[PDB]
């Protein structure tokens, strides 16, 4: 059958037995930049073996209660090796991406995720006239949690499950590349993202191209007997990564 | 628009059977419902959608 | 593979995930009568759409000490629609059938069905020389029950598991169209049962065709955590109906 | 019938191992048994049988 | 799918929904002798049929803290049917085996067992110059257990899990035959082991030829209410038997 799949991307191999499928964003599989689009005229790197790979983020628990997830991706491989240091030390970036979300649970628990990757998710602040701080919208690796309730801190994200923090109907999100990690069948979830954006090459760091958003809409219940922490993983991998315009070191 | 010449259908979902659940598993659990339109769906007069509910400019 | 079937009957369409076959009768599928056994000579109604479609009946539950239940089956769809009212409305009336049942059971439960479709299951009274009333043979779609000691009620039908009613050792029933639900493998069970009868086209109020009956052998034994309430569903359709002999309402 | 002259064979089952069940379920458990015959199978005189037993007449 | 097997040899069928594998020994399916390879010149005997065919042996427990079993396999056979007389009454034997064990466990049960099958499985003793008896290298189908600690018996087998009796690395015994029951899967485990000696035609008393042995490495984990005795079944049946130099009976 088609449960088992395997990808290989450089030198780190993924292999799950209970896949779902393979959801190639728009039918757009990602490609490098054809002279037809070009804008710049000096050479592009493209390394494709010490960055078309698998880069492992942090991982988050799920327990009862707990309400979502957001990272942020051009940014939360800030510091992910020579991806990192090539994003450093040039000025345009375009990559595309290829997410897998590892999350494994026993027969006797029920559950079901959403794994959405959401273009420009510009997101509102905690109150109305506040300037986010830059600590707050992402930080890097490390997640960012949804609050279930109206938050009201400040220099804060809005933090609400039923806006996404756009203000947008959250049961309506599911028009983008989106996934169901429901705990009965599946051990993953995976997602070809291709690179979206209204200019060719864009900085890395200036731009926060799409957030990944993790939202429990089915609770984890289990009994009172079973194994209670129960993590989520992620692991993204970059594809057809080129790097335009070589400079000094830093980002100011 | 709600009005009484046209009126459609009633959906009601209904247990054929109850759930059947072992030991050791919780008793109740979640459906989620979809909606979508299939192959011959259409519109045909625009005018504006009720929600808009502004009062001022945003300045 | 095969586990995976669909019924679509007018507009009503069953769906199942764990089925184990469909036993087609003695071998024949359901027909219009060919004019070789032309009896009546007006010409008869065939709806063919709000007619042979998936009617549901009444659902019973089954714990652990359940014995059986019985439906008469031109009876039990006296009040079912179009069926029910062109029953009424007409004189004479042939049609197939297509039985399924719904049971559902999780794994950690154990227990086996038995679904018999037993043609003419003329039953015996409790007494010996006692009239049997009509709502004792059958209330519609209300499920009859078995009990497995020796019934001795007045004007009642011989409640015993181990005679199945007609004093016919219970073991031996299944020469009839049979499926077993063990509820380890099965979701449901199809019996796709032909009108055996000997005239061509007989009146559907005077005569009961046929007794479905579904008898436990394997009792419903589960864990001290488990769900009880296991329901037991059953939804029939008529197939290549036609009726002959319209007349006034009623019958008497 | 039972006689002496023509003995046919003894079937017994047997546990090739135990029953090994994990926690939450039930123990015990039930078996079936069924019988039919073969392509092969024939029978050769008539008789009456020794189930009917009766004594007068069904009026 | 390959996961249903038969094997039929002779009056004794095996029939496993679980299974794994065959191995076939080193790949060479088991042969009569060919008369390239012929010693003696008196014409053999090669029932056939009440020789290949599945003889059980006696069945043992495993709890959570049970270390191992071995069988010497020419000699376990020495009473069971026509193939004891037919080693009692000869003087050379040859013959090829098919091993089979059953060991069944449910979903919620957790461990693994390994069976090889050694080739001249020759066991020190438990002091350094003491002689075995021949009631501790085999008791026929009654088996012998393997004790984990430093064993310090008189007139014993050195049972000690981390050496299998001849003083070898227990982690480096997969050298031969060995499949891994482990009980997430697997139903039981088969072995067809060709004849592999330096004589073509050997004796099937004074010489034990290889040695089964299963030696628990998972331990039997559960929980406090599934069914705590789990047993082991094994079952093996020869092949291709011949045997040469027919004399009076006994042997001394």
């Amino acid at each position: 059958s088609d449960r088992v799949r395997s990808i290989t991307l450089g030198n780190s191999t993924i292999t799950t037995q209970e896949s779902a499928n393979v959801v190639v964003g728009y039918g757009v599989w990602p490609d490098y930049l054809s002279d037809e689009e070009a804008t710049a005229e000096d050479q592009p790197t493209q390394p494709d073996v010490a960055t078309c790979r698998f880069y492992t983020l942090d991982s988050v628990s799920w327990m009862k209660e707990s309400q979502g997830w957001w990272w942020k991706f051009p940014d939360a491989l800030r510091d992910m090796g020579l991806f990192g240091q090539n994003m450093q030390y040039h000025y345009l970036g375009r990559s595309g991406y290829t997410i897998h979300v590892q999350c494994n649970a026993s027969k006797f628990h029920q559950g079901c995720l959403l794994v959405v990757c959401v273009p420009e998710a510009e997101m509102g602040a905690a109150n109305i006239n506040e300037k986010i701080n830059r600590e707050h919208l992402s930080n890097g690796e490390v997640a960012n949690t949804f609050s279930g309730t109206k938050s009201s801190n400040t220099n804060d994200v809005q933090q609400a499950v039923f806006n996404a923090g756009m203000g947008v109907a959250v049961g309506n999100l599911t028009i983008f590349p989106h996934q169901w990690i429901n705990l009965r069948t599946n051990n993953c979830a995976t997602i070809v993202m291709p690179y979206i954006n209204s200019v060719p090459m864009d900085n890395m760091f200036r731009h926060y191209n799409f957030t990944l958003m993790i939202i429990p809409f089915a609770k984890l219940d289990y009994a009172a007997g079973s194994s209670t922490y129960i993590p989520i993983t992620v692991t993204v991998a970059p594809m057809c990564a080129e790097y335009n315009g070589l400079r000094l070191a830093g980002h100011q | 628009s709600k009005d009484i010449y046209t009126d459609a259908g009633f959906i009601t979902c209904w247990y054929q059977t109850s759930i059947v659940v072992p030991a050791e598993v919780q008793n109740q659990s979640v459906i989620l419902c979809f909606v979508s339109a299939c192959n011959d769906f259409s519109v045909r007069l625009l005018r504006d959608s009720p929600f808009v509910r502004q009062t001022a400019f945003y300045q």
